[PDB]
């Protein structure tokens, strides 16, 4: 169907949406190629543009909630967020 | 096409259309910058704008757009301020 | 001033509730006045007896938020054709990102203690104005 | 008139949720709210004591009701009406008559089966 994921690496981020079944989309938009490129949670992927094949099914990648894939030639993590400061007057 | 305590991020141009008050700083008669707001509340933000536009006028069975409870108070200055 | 037609003509009309709330049949007594009708589970549906040209609202139980019907804002049941009975889809909107976030902060805090946020001065308004049923009604009969 | 009414809530409750055998349906749906003037004005002139059981349950509450005995003849009166109103054979009147033996045969077991 139509999965929408989420990208990350060093804080900059993309929102976008693709098919279950890649980072071509990436070398028109940060014009590098995409060769040099890219996985989740430690575990790279090789032969791209095969979404689903590695998890990403048309309920975890979906828009209130997309689901994070990584960027490399260099590893790094990609710098989280700001927390939450839990106000007192609820609850 | 496309567009910490900053915005720092890129979404389509249409998604960015979702609100109002963002249809007013670039393309009057690019980059825009968010002197306010966090980075964890823009998360949740662009969301609803992925979810908007997927959902709206899409006469499949709508589900809820989530908020953490931890959350809602910096949504709603924002979204407020945001005219979506 | 808006109100159901006395057509004695039934129809058999069935409630799909596909949203997670739990769903509130309103009928409207032909005095214009809301009558309100045993709530629905989120995931199921029921069928009921109605009467043509009769008017449903739906509606949140708990919270009163503006729950949509067939796509539309109101469903008034037709004839059924082939003994078909008529399918009042109960669905949510799309809500704005402005309304979404004040459902759930309704969610978190007693009135007596919304004008101790720290927070504009403007949202108390809009938090303090909650989702009414006959408020909505003046909406729609404008126009 | 101690639990009276207590014992005529069960009868009353047993009654409306009969359900059919084969159909299912609560059978006593169409009696529960009779609809009001304005909107039925044959009814309310050809029928001699219009009732339902909205009012049966509420004149419970007020407990008008000295017996049981007394209780019976106005749940009497409700099909009744419905007969004359109604064709024999449709289905609204083959019911009302199933309703007088539903009555019937649930008073001999809330009675006794509470001294
Ligand atoms: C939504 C929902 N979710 C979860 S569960 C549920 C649900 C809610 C309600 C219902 C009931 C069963 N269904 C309605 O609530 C419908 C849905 C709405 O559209 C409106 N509605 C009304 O009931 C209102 N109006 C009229 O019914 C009306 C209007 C004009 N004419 C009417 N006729 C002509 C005359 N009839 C006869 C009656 C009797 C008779 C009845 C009682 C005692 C002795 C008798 O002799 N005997 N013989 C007849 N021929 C009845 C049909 C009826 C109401 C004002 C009564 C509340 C079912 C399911
Ligand atoms: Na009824």
């Amino acid at each position: 169907m139509d999965v929408f994921l989420m990208i990350r690496r060093h804080k900059t981020t993309i929102f976008t949406d693709a098919k279950e079944s890649l980072k071509r989309i990436v070398e028109g938009i940060l014009k590098r190629p995409p060769d040099e490129q890219l996985y989740k949670d430690d575990q790279l992927l090789d032969d791209g543009k095969t979404l689903g094949e590695c998890g990403f099914t048309s309920q975890t990648a979906r828009p209130q909630a997309p689901a994070t894939v990584g960027l490399a030639f260099e590893a790094l993590c990609i710098e989280p967020f700001s927390s939450p400061p839990e106000l007192p007057d609820v609850m | 096409m496309y567009v910490s305590d900053g915005h720092e991020f890129i979404v389509k141009r249409e998604h960015a259309l979702t609100s109002g008050t963002i249809k007013a700083m670039l393309s009057g008669p690019n980059e825009v910058n968010f002197r306010e707001i966090p980075s964890h509340v823009l998360s949740k933000v662009c969301m609803y704008f992925t979810y908007k536009v997927r959902y709206t006028n899409s006469s499949t069975e709508i589900p809820e757009f989530p908020i953490a409870p931890e959350i809602a108070l910096e949504l709603l200055m924002a979204a407020n301020f945001l005219d979506c | 001033v808006l109100r159901s037609v006395n057509s004695r003509e039934p129809s058999q009309v069935i409630f799909c509730n596909r949203s997670p709330r739990v769903v509130l049949p309103v009928w409207l007594n032909f005095d214009g006045e809301p009558q309100p009708y045993p709530t629905l589970p989120p995931g199921t549906g029921r069928r009921i007896h109605s009467y043509r040209g009769h008017l449903w609202l739906f509606r949140d139980a708990g919270t009163h938020d503006g729950l949509l019907v067939n796509q539309t804002e109101l469903f008034v049941p037709s004839l059924n054709v082939d003994g078909q009975p008529i399918f009042a889809n109960i669905t949510l909107p799309v809500y704005t990102l402005k309304e979404r976030c004040l459902q759930v902060v309704r969610s978190l805090v007693k009135p007596e203690n919304y004008r101790r946020l720290d927070i504009v001065r403007s949202l108390y308004e809009d938090l303090e104005d909650h989702p009414n049923v006959q408020k909505d009604l003046e909406r729609l009969t404008q126009e | 008139p101690p639990n009276l009414t207590k014992k005529m809530k069960k009868i009353v409750d047993a009654v409306i949720k009969y359900k059919d055998s084969s159909s299912g349906r609560q059978l006593s749906e169409v009696f529960i709210q009779l609809p009001s003037r304005k909107e039925l004005p044959e009814y309310y002139e050809l029928i001699r004591k219009p009732v339902d059981f909205k009012k049966i349950k509420e004149r419970i509450r007020n407990h008008k009701y000295r017996s049981l005995n007394d209780l019976e003849k106005d749940v009497m009166l409700l099909c009744q009406n419905a007969q004359t109103f109604n064709l024999e054979g449709s289905l609204i009147y083959e019911d009302s008559i199933v309703l007088q033996s539903v009555f019937t045969s649930v008073r001999q077991k809330i009675e006794k089966e509470d001294d």
